[PDB]
């Protein structure tokens, strides 16, 4: 369930003249790519994730002093 | 730097066809002695009312007898006395007085005065010395005065037994042996789209393009008007830039890769078309 | 009291238009007014003249623009025209 | 009957209406799509009177009246 | 710049390659300044049946998007058929004379392969004699029985009128 | 196109009009700028005249151009017309 | 109904409605198109915006906000194409340009 946003397609490219978007062309590949990937993770990794709320929705981090 | 253009091969040059005339007069009667042989019921002339080119011929066989444009012209001549009305491909396009019985730009016909003489050629070259029945093309959606005045000319000019009207794209999908599907049709006067279903057509939701073969002769003949723009020394026709659109015109696959890139040097040499003239 | 029609409003305008802060005296007023009357009379006039030149009874955009061209010389011209087809361009379109 | 003719709401491509590359901008004097500097150029200095015919090429000419 | 040049044209615009080509210019010869070049009006002609509105200024549509209007939103919407991708895209096939171009048939399956879903029957062709088989089909069709039930005789026209349509399916809507 | 052509104004030619414009003694740089004036005067009677026949939507100019731009540019030439 | 201007419509200052009764009564056509009293008012209301415009420039020159004839003459005849336009028009109380030839300078 993670999504971004790569950009607006290049078909509405030019509907207005000076609109301030990345323009990228539509992927000339499958809608549904299906593949599988082996990935290990070590257990302080797993410590560390269940002790304290880590980089996604952390953001009064950005203080930085305590 | 010279190296650009010294080691650059001599071009190969391309002349100019224009649609010219073509030295043939048949009167062809050998096709009422084999219409008269068959048995009743099964002889008809088909006429396709083809706005670049009208067809005819007789149903029994597989390729069209005349294969003409709707040019006709008329003449008098005072130095010789006498009024000449000639039309078809016997024009040669030295004299033109040229008006065509389809209006410019569309498949409907409104130059009757025209159509009459075209129909006039048609039964005269097929060999009419004397009554077949006549199945003839139109337009998708004709308007009902054409109609109307397409069938006065057929009853009461000539004398006919029967004619039945039919769209050309629907004849040419119902003889390529299709059932179900959508006829995309480019003709010279509009671009047809139309479903149909089980045999049936489903004109009350078939849309046209107003764009054809017509349209890319007058286009193409706008663009050489304005590219030479200082004047160019040649007479610029619209049939001999359609014979350049016939063969040197391809729809390009990925078109704004295609053309961002086209006119580099590297390589112009076998991308551009040249053309003599006289 | 007869009123006199004059064109000062208008150049007034014209100057707040391009110098909103700059101010324009009684004689140079009466001037420019002589100058657009000027103008005038010359452009109908040509005008006039190139309809009675060609057979026709109407003075349409097509005469004024022509004349312009024959009057105004180079650049101003072409201005001049740009300005009078945007003008009745615009007035074209909004009924 | 003869209406079933049916436009379109999609943003257009602008290519150039001098030579055929892809274009990006126009102008305000004789409102132009061109390419570069060399067809600006070309634009600016025109003989009169074919201005209003790469238009007239393109559609939307609007000759007066 | 003769000296930094001994210290150390037509070929950089490209407007003479527009007009003329990498060859340099003409010199005003018999059979030099009677040539027509051909660049653009190659691929730039037969691309105005699928982007109208901007290279010809025609307002309407393309032919790709004609394709897609009637294929995803109106046939989906019409009751009385049954299948509206699963008939229809089984034969797509191309007929008049304005067709006979390189690569045309390929365009359009790759516009309708983006429009339509994943896994629809694509099979886009053309027909075997493109400019002559509008003849043949009426030549085939012009002695059957349902020809026979659509003509019109001449005493059909003296009595219905003139503006009288035997509903052939082939034909246009009856008035 | 053609060539040049403003040479075609030759010398004994612009020699012919100083005598007839009563001139004893003619210097050499008075031939280029005889060519360089009547360039410009025919090229502001021409662009009228065209003018004048662009406004009457013809492809041919008449005389009647020549005369109405040369009477507007305040030289009027009788013989012709107007 | 609403009434509104013709020069509105036009988007000019100049007025398209009183050019129109000029023409019309100034003994130049039986009749008159549409188009002329705006292209008309359009050309007077540009020639009248460059003059005022370097008129502007010439009094701003001499350090005053109030444009006088002086600086009309100043504005048309350093101006080519609008000297050529009043080449045969006078302008009262306009003076002339500074110009001294370079012969009669000192030694
Ligand atoms: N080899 C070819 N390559 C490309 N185009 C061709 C070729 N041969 C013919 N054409 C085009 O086909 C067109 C003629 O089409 P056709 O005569 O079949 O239309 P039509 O049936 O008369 O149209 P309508 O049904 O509207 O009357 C011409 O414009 C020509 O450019």
């Amino acid at each position: 369930g993670a999504c971004k946003r790569v950009g607006r397609s290049d078909a509405y490219a030019t509907e207005f003249d000076l609109e301030a978007e990345e323009y990228v062309p539509i992927p000339k590949g499958e809608v549904h790519k299906k593949k599988e990937i082996v990935q290990d993770v070590t257990l302080h990794d797993l410590d560390v994730a269940n002790a304290r709320p880590q980089g996604g929705q952390d953001i009064i981090s950005m203080m930085g002093q305590l | 730097r010279d190296e650009p253009w010294k080691r650059l091969p001599p071009p190969t040059v391309y002349p100019v066809k224009e649609a010219r005339f073509e030295k043939y007069i048949p009167p062809q009667l050998d096709g009422r002695e084999r219409a008269l042989a068959q048995p009743p019921g099964q002889v008809a002339i088909v006429i396709d009312n083809g706005s670049h080119s009208v067809r005819a011929g007789w149903n029994f066989e597989d390729k069209p007898r005349l294969a003409i444009p709707p040019i006709m012209s008329k003449y008098r001549d005072r130095k010789m006395g006498k009024t000449f009305s000639f039309a078809g491909s016997d024009c040669y396009a030295a004299r033109s007085h040229i008006r065509n019985a389809f209006e410019a730009g569309t498949g409907i016909v409104s130059n009757w005065d025209v159509m009459e003489h075209v129909l006039d050629y048609v039964f005269v070259k097929l060999g009419m010395n004397e009554d077949m029945p006549i199945v003839m093309t139109e337009a998708v959606a004709n308007l009902p005065y054409s109609r109307k005045s397409m069938s006065e000319i057929i009853f009461e000019c000539y004398g006919a037994p029967s004619l039945v009207y039919g769209i050309d794209s629907l004849f040419s999908f119902r003889h390529n042996q299709g059932q179900t599907g959508l006829v995309v049709s480019s003709s010279y006067s509009a671009t047809h789209v139309i479903p149909v279903y089980n045999r049936k057509a489903l004109l009350s939701q078939a849309i046209r393009l107003n764009w054809g073969g017509w349209h890319m002769a007058e286009y193409m003949l706008k663009l050489l008007k304005l590219k030479y723009y200082t004047g160019f020394p040649g007479k610029l026709n619209s049939s001999q830039t359609e014979h350049m659109v016939r063969d040197f015109c391809y729809v390009s696959l990925d078109y704004d890769r295609e053309l961002a890139g086209y006119l580099d040097w590297t390589g112009l040499e076998d991308r551009e078309r040249i053309v003599q003239y006289p | 009291r007869s009123r006199k029609e004059s064109y000062s409003v208008y150049v007034y305008k014209v100057l707040k238009q391009v110098h909103p802060d700059t101010g324009i005296s009684s004689k140079a007023m009466g001037i420019m007014n002589s100058f657009v009357n000027d103008i005038f009379e010359r452009i109908a006039g040509e005008a006039s003249r190139l309809a009675h030149y060609n057979k026709r009874s109407t003075i349409t955009s097509r005469e004024i623009q022509t004349a312009v061209r024959l009057l105004l010389p180079g650049e101003l011209a072409k201005h001049a025209v740009s300005e009078g087809t945007k003008a009745v361009t615009k007035y074209t379109s909004s009924k | 009957t003869n209406i079933e003719s049916a436009p379109s709401l999609a943003p257009m491509k602008h290519y150039c209406d001098v030579t055929g590359l892809p274009a990006p901008y126009l102008d305000p004097k004789t409102r132009l799509r061109y390419h570069n500097k060399e067809i600006f150029a070309m634009i600016r200095n025109l003989p009169q009177g074919m201005g209003e015919q790469f238009l007239e090429a393109r559609g939307a000419h609007t000759v007066l009246k | 710049x003769x000296x930094x040049x001994x210290x150390x044209d037509w070929s950089k615009s490209l407007l003479h390659a527009f007009r003329y080509g990498p060859r340099p210019f003409d010199p005003s010869s018999q059979a030099e300044t009677h040539r027509v070049h051909l660049n653009v009006e190659r691929i730039r002609v037969p691309e105005v049946l699928f982007q109208p509105a901007a290279i010809a200024g025609v307002d309407q549509a393309g032919l790709v998007e004609i394709a897609g209007d009637i294929l995803c939103q109106r046939l989906p919407s019409l009751p009385g058929i049954q299948d509206a991708p699963d008939a229809f895209l089984r034969d797509v096939f191309l007929t008049g004379g304005n067709t006979l171009f390189q690569n045309f048939d390929e365009r359009l399956r790759q516009g309708l392969m983006a429009l339509l879903p994943v896994g629809a029957p694509l099979r886009v062709r053309r027909a075997q004699d493109a400019i002559l088989d509008a003849w043949r089909g009426a030549a085939g069709w012009a002695c059957t029985e349902e020809a026979k039930a659509a003509w019109i005789t001449r005493e059909e026209y003296l009595e219905k009128g003139g503006e009288y349509i035997k509903e052939h399916d082939l034909g246009n809507a009856f008035a | 196109v053609l060539r040049d052509n403003i040479q075609g104004i030759t010398k004994p030619a612009i020699r012919r009009l100083a005598r007839r414009g009563g001139v004893k003694r003619i210097s050499g740089l008075i031939y280029e700028e005889t060519r360089g004036v009547l360039k410009v005067f025919l090229e502001n009677v021409i662009r009228d005249a065209v003018t004048y026949t662009e406004h009457a939507k013809r492809k041919t100019v008449t005389a009647m151009d020549v005369v109405y731009a040369l009477k507007r540019q305040g030289r009027t030439l009788y013989g012709f017309g107007g | 109904a609403k009434a509104k201007t013709r020069s509105s419509r036009a988007g000019l200052q100049f007025p398209v409605g009183r050019v129109h009764r000029l023409l019309r009564k100034g003994n130049y056509a039986e009749r008159v198109g549409a188009g002329a009293p705006v292209y008309l008012a359009a050309v007077l209301e540009y020639l009248t915006a460059e003059i005022l415009e370097l008129a502007g420039n010439a009094a701003r020159d001499n350090k005053k906000t109030r444009i006088i004839p002086r600086h009309l003459q100043l504005a048309i005849r350093n101006d080519e194409e609008l000297n050529k336009l009043l080449g045969k028009v006078t302008i009262a109380q306009g003076g002339v340009l500074p110009n001294i030839q370079a012969v009669l300078l000192p030694k």
